[PDB]
């Protein structure tokens, strides 16, 4: 575990608010909400291309298969069907009435989800995008969107605990989660098999929450998420791993079974809004916020 | 422009009959307010009554620790008043009316009959409400999302 | 004659015929006393006849302008200790004192009051149990009973103490 700094991804006008990897290590463009998505490189920052000419700032940005087809989470309640080599509106999703937090292909490339915050939340078509359902998704605003391993079932997050795994067919969820803390929970996530979701409880204790039974496998320590969106990572690459990301200029890089604070890794200016994991290298970005305005590329 | 960068910071049995029909009175329908709220398969007649606010009891006092019950889980945002010397939670286990939303123009009241258990808060009707429009009590103690007609746009 | 009061009471709350017994109801609402001070040092006393297994009873000093629903020790105003596990309570919080008490004993309170020319200390079978706190405020000073399900706790006032201590310099509140 001597993972060491290798590029830095910087030139943005407003603060970087994710990272997301290529399913296949193919990109990493600037999913900012700087009206700017340039697609920069995963090996080496590699610029691409420019692709801009929005009205407001994307929350989160939209991948693909081939880690080029994009839509538009921006905050003018207003939602584009991007392509790279495009440049052109396709057509315009409509529905919402608050800012556009967060949308989602799904892994078998079918289904634009849109998360919302009054819960006008819709599910939309990738090729025609009809009006088809409002989705009473929480009590709360949703921080989170998912598709799982195959492309069945829908977590979301919520401003109290709710991990509802919503069915995609009909419509109804499964099961509720709980804990005894009352967590504005900024994010919840799959696994690859479907079945732990790692939550937000913001006293410094995260918790990977089981499927069936709703309990937690192991409860970390160390880290520093009490205010600030930090997503949720895991690696495959050799062998168990735990990044996550940070709020005191820090890179946390840990393990399952230790619990423990083996490596943390300075060399940020700003609290990490953001960290991802590649599957096959451990290729890992690291994001921050306006206050340092760069994206630093890690690897062993 | 970003919301992620920001932190977040005769009547009695009359009644009765009610009573004998409380899977047949309604389903548990949605409102596009927010999230769910409750419409009906059927016209609901005037002097056709609807529910009750059941569940349970909170002391004169335990409400004190109620409030701060409501700081761990966010458990209940719904809340009616009993009287002075009581209030009915909603929250743990008891009615599942936690889904009455309201806009500012109201189509209820509350109304108290009081049976030999107790006063109970009972609600009648006083026209022939359609099928699916929403029942929504006034408050009378955040902005609304309804977008309605001579609409204050607030909770009272 | 140093008694109870009338409207010193909730509707669930039964202040008994005798004025020298309180019964207690299922749940958790404040019954006070009527004759207090404001300044020196003053003692009653509180014999405990009647317990039940697993119970949760506080005693203690208290002012009127407290609440009349509350488990005692819910305020600023007055101080507590519980009949089960023995613990101190300011705004009701677990601070472990001591273990608490049971059936048969006399629960008489000692207070203390100076003033430019103040702690609340219980007695248990003449035992001195400590120093709740220091330092409490200005104000006219009931006691406060807050009981279980339906128990059986007597109140004295008489000169005809049942554990008078040989430990401080005391005096009967029936002087009044
Ligand atoms: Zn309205």
């Amino acid at each position: 575990p001597n993972y060491a700094l290798k590029f830095t991804l910087a030139g943005h006008t407003k603060a970087v608010s994710s990272v997301k990897f290529s399913p296949n290590g193919e990109w990493l463009a600037s999913s900012s909400a700087d009206k700017l998505i340039k697609i920069w490189g995963a090996y080496d920052g590699k610029f691409e291309k420019t692709i801009s000419g929005h009205k407001l700032g994307i929350s989160d940005v939209a991948w693909s298969s081939d880690s080029n087809l994009l839509v538009s989470a921006s905050d003018d309640k207003t939602l584009k069907i991007w392509d790279v080599s495009s440049g052109k509106c396709l057509k315009t999703l409509k529905g919402h009435s608050n800012y556009v937090f967060c949308c989602n292909f799904n892994p078998q490339s079918n289904l634009i989800v849109s998360g919302s915050f009054d819960e006008s939340v819709r599910i939309w078509d990738v090729k025609t995008g009809k009006c088809l359902k409002t989705l009473p998704a929480h009590s709360d605003p949703v921080s989170a969107v998912h598709f799982n391993r195959d492309g069945s079932l829908i977590v979301s997050s919520s401003y109290d605990g709710l991990c509802r795994i919503w069915d995609t067919a009909s419509g109804q969820c499964l099961k509720t989660l709980i804990d005894d803390d009352n967590p504005p929970v900024s994010f919840v996530k799959f696994s690859p098999n479907g079945k732990y979701i790692l939550a937000a409880t913001l006293d410094n204790t995260l918790k990977l929450w089981d499927y069936s039974k709703g309990k937690c496998l192991k409860t970390y320590t160390g880290h520093k998420n009490e205010k600030y969106c930090i997503f949720a990572n895991f690696s495959v690459t050799g062998g168990k791993w735990i990044v996550s990301g940070s709020e005191d200029n820090l890179v946390y890089i840990w393990n399952l079974q230790t619990k423990e604070i083996v490596q943390k890794l300075q060399g940020h200016t700003d609290v990490v809004i953001s960290t991802a994991c590649h599957p096959t290298e451990n290729i890992i970005a690291s994001a921050a916020l306006e206050n340092d305005k760069t994206i630093k590329l890690w690897k062993s | 422009g970003s919301a992620r960068s920001e932190p977040k910071m005769s009547k009695s049995s009359q009644y009765r009959k009610m009573k004998t029909e409380w899977k047949s009175n309604v389903y548990l329908a949605r409102s596009r307010i927010q999230g769910l709220g409750l419409y009906a398969a059927r016209d609901i007649e005037k002097h056709t009554m609807v529910i009750e606010y059941i569940g349970t009891i909170i002391r004169n006092e335990v409400a004190n620790r109620k409030e701060k019950l409501y700081e761990s889980q966010n458990r209940g945002v719904y809340m009616f008043r009993m009287d002075n010397d009581h209030v009915i939670d909603a929250t743990l286990t008891g009615g599942p009316a936690r889904y009455i939303n309201h806009s500012c123009a109201p189509n209820c009241v509350a109304e108290v009959v009081t049976f030999e258990r107790g006063h109970k808060i009972i609600i009648s009707s006083s026209r022939r409400i359609q099928k699916g429009e929403e029942l929504c009590y006034d408050y009378k103690f955040i902005p609304c999302h309804c977008g309605a007609v001579n609409c204050r746009k607030w909770m009272n | 004659r140093v008694l109870l009061a009338l409207h010193d009471r909730a509707p669930q709350l039964k202040i008994s015929d005798d004025r020298l017994t309180v019964v207690g109801e299922k749940g958790y609402s404040m019954v006070r006393a009527s004759h207090g001070v404001r300044k020196g040092a003053w003692y009653f006393e509180i014999t405990v006849d009647e317990m039940p297994p697993d119970t949760a009873a506080r005693l203690g000093w208290s002012q009127p302008l407290g609440n009349l629903q509350a488990p005692l020790g819910y305020d600023k105003f007055s101080y507590s200790w519980r009949s089960k596990k023995g613990t101190k309570f300011h705004q009701s919080i677990g601070k472990h004192y001591s273990s608490g008490y049971g059936q048969g004993d006399v629960l008489g309170f000692y207070i203390n009051l100076p003033e430019d020319t103040s702690e609340i200390i219980f007695y248990k079978n003449g035992v001195n149990q400590g120093v709740a706190y220091k330092d409490i405020f200005e104000g006219v000073y009931f006691p406060a009973i807050s009981l279980y399900k339906s128990c059986t706790v007597s109140i004295n006032f008489g000169p005809c103490f049942k554990y008078p201590p040989k430990d401080l310099t005391y005096r009967p509140m029936s002087d009044m």
